[PDB]
């Protein structure tokens, strides 16, 4: 939340559900990365 | 250097030779004599500039009243029929039968859409419609993204089927009716006669974007003028998708405004400010809207939201009253995502009486609270909208006109006044049209006042199109001089009628394209703006012209005679001539009609030929068989009658004219007798001139061609071999040299074009023409213009025989007014003949402009074809320059210096001619050059728009409009 919270302001219409905008969504994203499923997409979103 | 007297002797000899050659070759005196020799085959009739304008205004008022009568009929029938609707929900059993536009015409399509049945029309070809139309029913247009077959749509098609009878009744009452359409509030458009849509849904690779709710006529007839202030949130939270969506939505809503609405865009992020250089409400025309769009598509999201400051700024700018305003509908458009403050105290301070509507828009997908903005919406008598994606922008940025129409509905029959739109291009490719509009109200349970919930909204807008060509038929011009014309004005400055008004859309700014971001299969939108050209932008603006325009905007009748600058038809020359402006208002409408009549045009020649044999001889003079005897003959493609039509091909048009006039008698049961009689009389006169005088000297040394151009539309070029070198319009009223010779009182030399394909420099020669002036009973008349084409080589031998061929010491050239080259001395400038002198000798031309031997002034062309730059053809603004003589003095002398040089020059003006003689030092003596002086259409972006808003042109908006009704419920958001 500190790092990627509120920084997903991309001008395109692509939807990125796995973000860190609030605590429940950050928890869901962290759990998803923990399971290892599609964590590289979250990493790419954080990088961009 | 030669003395002044020697140069005077040279120029006197040259001008005497040229004038004698032109006079004895063209034969002005002979034509004047034979015009004065008869005085019995015609009569001189006055041109009363007062009565003509009154007659034309009465005709225009009668036409518009006829169009308006067909509007109230349709509106009343639609209201009555919809009042008796049942709103059934089961359409599968009872199919709705209609002809859907933009559908495949192949009968084997087997659509079989549930609840509906299609129609296959015949689509015969028709006049007054350059399409295929069917008079048996009406066509229905449904927007592509609106699904036909819905309960709402099918119900509309059910009760709108009763409009076909009234459509047919209106058409049979007046067979000249163009498109008459019902624009439904549900998106439907039913128009008569039936005709296939220009753009199918997906049959070609192109698609269509046409919603009747966004058309200018629908918007005009759906509500009153607005004082809109768009408020944009640019705080940090709107960063990302929602900011781009907000920008697109603001542009789309700006596209819904007209010239009667006033708008300004402001942004707030902890501080409120304007987005452009306007700082207050502006007229919201094409230029101002372009500026606002450009400013809007530059905002960035940064900071903390503050609704109080933004709303204070919006209210203060809505309370200005210092500037021009619509003064009708003060509304605020708030674009944001979400918030937590509602700014109750700001609304209590600024909008306690609730005179300002607040429309709130929640844009994008977000988790922010939307309650406060809904409270703002349906607290200040407004509405609340949501725009989650691009697909919702168009639908949600046009719905606010439903709320604005509630007081107009509650007014009742006081609001059913027919309004006429600005000039725009018809969507069905009919040309420049204006549309009369009339709202249609929902009256369900009117006698009992049962529901009154949805009845506050309109059913739709009536519409009838009137082509600008119909109005031109009511203002005939062939009894006037080619310099005379009619023109009409809005109470906004825009011209309904003008010779300089063209079907091209109005260009704004400079066109820039990015070809690297253009997919080849996208079908980008083309245009939707109207053709709004001001009176001052259609002619050369003048101080007296501004006074006349202001006087005739506010319904006054008057007359003025003055001296003004007149631009030639080809934008190369400017002339000085007397003109008389006579204007009167049109009672039925807010239009004002004026007639511009120069001197020497108060009288015209009316043919009085009443002998069959004389008419037969005059008709057989203009036959292709004896073009070797009477010269090559051209005929103006005028509308003599509907039996024969113009074809833009003079040979076949002349053949059809001859065959029609020889087949049936000239008794003309349904043909215009005056035009044919004038044509025959002038053809006979020109044939007599050719046979009696021109044929005596078959070949002349210095003359390459001889031509005579008269009124009525008769043009003769004596050598048939020179007939193929004639590149002028067969219509004599569109000949630039004809009008220039009419204005001038001497011989006019027309410079040939440059960088143009076809023989136009040497094989044709320089053209000099003079206007024929006759005196019948002390009345000045200029019926014809004659002239010759002189050989360039013969003129070269004249000129050279100091000033010697290819001289390295002295340069001697001849120019006409306008700065174009007609004679040289070095056989280098001679090849580049007809060029502006500033493009071959910029220093001398600039100095000539400085010493005031050449005058110039600039103007803007708002309908031009432009090549799009990098940041096929697009429309923009081109700046035009034309040079002319200003000083009456004949001789100038001086020395020009450029980098420690000294070149002695002595320019001399040839008497009784628009020519000038220049004798200057060779350019090779001092190799100095700063920059070329270009006289050509240059792509331009001016004038500066947010400098004209401070001192705008005079305007007179509508006086009656409806808002703030007490009976409005306003319980929706
Ligand atoms: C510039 O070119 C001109 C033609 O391109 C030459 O014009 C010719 O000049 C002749 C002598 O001045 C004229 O002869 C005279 O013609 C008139 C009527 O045309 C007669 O009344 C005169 O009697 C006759 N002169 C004599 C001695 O008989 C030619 O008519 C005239 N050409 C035309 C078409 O009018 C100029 O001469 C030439 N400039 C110079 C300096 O030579
Ligand atoms: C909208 O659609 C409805 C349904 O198709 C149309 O109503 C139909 O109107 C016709 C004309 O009156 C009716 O025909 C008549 O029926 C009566 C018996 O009901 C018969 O005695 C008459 O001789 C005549 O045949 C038809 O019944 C009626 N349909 C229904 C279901 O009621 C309506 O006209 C359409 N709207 C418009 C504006 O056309
Ligand atoms: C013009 O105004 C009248 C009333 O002022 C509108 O009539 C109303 O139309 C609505 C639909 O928009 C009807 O509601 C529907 O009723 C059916 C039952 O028949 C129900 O099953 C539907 O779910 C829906 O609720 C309403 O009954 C009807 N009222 C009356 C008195 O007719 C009319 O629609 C307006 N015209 C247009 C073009 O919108
Ligand atoms: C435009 O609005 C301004 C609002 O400030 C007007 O200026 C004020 O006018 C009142 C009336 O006399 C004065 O008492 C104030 O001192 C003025 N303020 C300023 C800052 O000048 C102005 O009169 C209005 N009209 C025009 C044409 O500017
Ligand atoms: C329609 O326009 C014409 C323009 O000529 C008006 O005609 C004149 O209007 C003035 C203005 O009051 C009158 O003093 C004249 O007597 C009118 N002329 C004639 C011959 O009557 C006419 O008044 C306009 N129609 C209406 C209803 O105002
Ligand atoms: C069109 O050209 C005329 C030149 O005749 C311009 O009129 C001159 O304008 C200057 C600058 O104001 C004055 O000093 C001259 O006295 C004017 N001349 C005359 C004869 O009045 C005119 O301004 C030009 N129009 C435009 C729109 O540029
Ligand atoms: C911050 C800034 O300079 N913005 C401007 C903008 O106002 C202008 O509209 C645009 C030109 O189209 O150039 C940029
Ligand atoms: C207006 O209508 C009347 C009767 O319908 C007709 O006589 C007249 O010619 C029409 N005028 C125009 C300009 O169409
Ligand atoms: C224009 O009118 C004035 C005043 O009558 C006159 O002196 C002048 O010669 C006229 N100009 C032309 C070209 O007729
Ligand atoms: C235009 O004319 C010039 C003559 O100065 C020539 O050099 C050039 O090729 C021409 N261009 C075109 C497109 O005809
Ligand atoms: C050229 O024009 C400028 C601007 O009017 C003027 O100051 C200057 O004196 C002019 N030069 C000559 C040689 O006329
Ligand atoms: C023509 O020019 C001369 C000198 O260049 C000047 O004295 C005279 O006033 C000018 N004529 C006008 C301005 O009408
Ligand atoms: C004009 O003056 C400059 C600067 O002194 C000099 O370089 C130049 O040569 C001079 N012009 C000529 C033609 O000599
Ligand atoms: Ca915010």
């Amino acid at each position: 939340m500190q790092l990627f919270g509120g920084r997903y302001d991309f001008e395109d219409t692509e939807v990125r559900r796995s973000n860190f905008d609030n605590f429940p969504q950050a928890l869901i994203s962290v759990f998803q990365v923990l399971t290892g499923e599609d964590w590289n997409s979250v990493m790419y979103n954080g990088i961009m | 250097f030669p003395s002044a007297v020697t140069i005077k002797s040279w120029v006197d000899k040259m001008q005497e030779d040229l004038v004698t050659l032109a006079k004895t070759a063209s034969g002005v005196h002979q034509l004047v004599d034979i015009y004065e020799k008869y005085q019995d085959l015609y009569t001189v009739e006055p041109n009363n500039a007062r009565q003509l304008v009154e007659i034309a205004a009465r005709d225009i008022e009668k036409l518009l009243s006829n169009r308006s009568k067909a509007l109230v009929r349709l509106a009343l029938e639609a209201e009555k029929v919809q009042a008796a609707h049942q709103w059934r929900e089961d359409f599968a059993s009872n199919e709705v039968v209609y002809y859907n536009a933009k559908d495949d015409l192949d009968p084997e399509k087997n659509d079989s859409e549930p609840g509906s049945q299609r129609i296959k029309p015949v689509f015969i070809d028709d006049a007054n419609f350059r399409r295929q139309v069917s008079y048996q029913h009406a066509a229905v247009h449904i927007p592509t993204d609106i699904y036909e077959g819905s309960t709402i749509v099918l119900n509309e098609l059910n009760w709108t089927s009763a409009l076909d009878d009234v459509f047919k009744k209106n058409r049979e009452e007046d067979p000249s009716l163009l498109w008459q359409v019902f624009g439904s509030a549900t998106g439907l458009a039913r128009y008569y006669p039936a005709s296939p849509w220009v753009d199918n849904s997906r049959t070609p690779n192109k698609i269509d974007l046409y919603d009747v709710r966004r058309r200018p006529w629908y918007i005009q007839g759906a509500a009153s003028p607005k004082d809109m202030l768009i408020l944009v949130d640019v705080s940090g939270s709107v960063s990302g998708l929602t900011l781009k969506l907000i920008r697109t939505s603001v542009s789309e809503m700006l596209e819904t405004l007209s010239d009667d609405d006033f708008v300004n865009v402001a942004s707030f992020n902890s501080n409120a400010q304007d987005v452009s250089c306007f700082q207050h409400l502006v007229q919201a025309n094409v230029r101002n809207k372009k500026v606002l769009k450009d400013a809007v598509n530059n905002i960035t999201a940064k900071g903390i939201t503050d609704y109080k400051k933004g709303f204070s700024f919006a209210f203060e700018q809505l309370l200005n009253y210092n500037v021009s305003r619509a003064n009708c509908n003060k509304i605020i458009m708030l674009f944001t995502d979400g918030g937590e403050e509602r700014a109750q105290e700001i609304f209590a301070k600024y909008n306690k009486d609730k005179k300002v509507r607040v429309f709130t828009f929640s844009v994008g997908q977000h988790n922010y609270d939307r309650g406060p903005i809904q409270w703002m919406a349906c607290e200040n008598k407004g509405y609340y909208y949501e725009i989650p994606s691009i697909g919702a922008i168009r639908i949600n940025t046009q719905e606010y006109l439903d709320v604005l129409g509630r007081p107009m509905v509650l007014a009742g029959d006081k609001a059913k006044q027919v309004q006429w739109t600005n000039v725009y291009l018809d969507a069905l490719e009919l040309g420049l049209v204006i549309t009369g509009t009339l709202p249609v109200f929902n009256i369900t349970g009117q006698f009992e006042n049962k529901t009154n919930l949805k009845n506050q909204l309109i059913l739709g807008v009536m519409g009838v199109d009137v082509s600008l060509e119909d109005i031109k038929r009511l203002t005939p011009r062939f009894t006037l001089c080619p310099n005379g014309y009619y023109f009409a004005i809005d109470p906004n400055g825009y011209v309904l009628l003008h010779p300089n008004l063209q079907p091209k859309p109005i260009g704004v700014g400079i066109p820039t394209i990015n070809l690297r971001k253009r997919r080849p299969n996208v079908q980008n939108p083309k245009s939707q703006e109207p053709v709004t050209l001001d009176f001052l932008d259609a002619e050369l603006e003048n101080d007296i012209k501004v006074e006349i325009r202001n006087k005739m905007i506010d319904g006054e009748s008057g007359e003025k005679t003055f001296r003004t600058l007149v631009k030639s038809q080809d934008e190369r020359y400017i002339d000085k001539g007397n003109r008389t402006y006579t204007w009167t208002p049109v009672n039925g409408t807010d239009y004002s009609l004026a007639l511009v009549l120069p001197t020497y045009s108060f009288y015209y020649i009316k043919a009085k030929i009443e002998e069959t044999i004389t008419q037969a001889r005059y008709s057989e003079t203009l036959k292709p068989d004896n073009f070797e005897e009477s010269g090559y003959t051209f005929l103006a493609p005028r509308d003599y009658c509907s039996d024969l039509k113009p074809s833009d091909n003079n040979t076949e048009f002349l053949l059809n004219f001859n065959e029609f006039i020889d087949r049936k008698t000239p008794n003309n049961p349904s043909c215009n007798t005056d035009l044919i009689n004038r044509v025959l009389l002038d053809a006979g006169f020109t044939n007599e001139l050719v046979q009696n005088y021109w044929s005596k000297q078959k070949n002349i040394k210095g003359v390459k061609a001889r031509f005579v151009v008269t009124d009525g539309g008769i043009t003769r070029v004596y050598p048939k071999e020179a007939g193929e070198n004639w590149q002028e319009n067969p219509e004599t009223y569109e000949d630039s040299f004809y009008k220039r010779s009419l204005d001038n009182d001497n011989y006019v030399f027309t410079a040939p074009y440059f960088n143009k394909s076809g023989p136009g420099a040497y094989e044709s020669g320089i053209m000099v023409s003079k206007a024929v002036e006759i005196y019948i009973q002390g009345k000045l008349l200029k019926p014809a213009v004659v002239g010759i084409k002189i050989d360039v080589n013969s003129w070269i031998e004249n000129f050279t025989k100091d000033c010697k061929r290819n001289s390295d010491v002295m340069d001697c050239v001849i120019l006409d007014d306008g700065g174009f080259l007609l004679m040289a001395n070095h056989d280098d400038y001679t090849n580049q003949i007809g060029r502006f002198f500033g493009e071959i000798d910029p220093s001398l031309m600039r100095h000539l402009v400085n010493i005031s031997v050449y005058a110039f002034n600039k103007s803007y062309d708002y309908q031009s074809v432009c090549e799009p730059g990098a940041a096929s053809k697009q429309s923009c603004i081109t700046e035009q320059t034309q040079y002319f003589f200003d000083n009456d003095s004949k001789s100038f002398s001086g020395v020009l210096d450029c980098g420690n040089c000294s070149r002695i020059f002595h320019v001399e003006k040839l008497m009784n001619t628009n020519l000038i003689f220049i004798m200057v030092e060779s350019k090779g003596t001092c190799p100095c050059d700063t920059r070329l002086l270009i006289q050509a259409e240059q792509t331009s972006d001016g004038p500066d728009p947010c400098d004209m808003v401070k001192q705008p042109r005079y305007r007179k908006g509508p006086d009656v409009c409806f808002d703030n009704n007490v009976l409005e419920d306003y319980t929706d958001c």
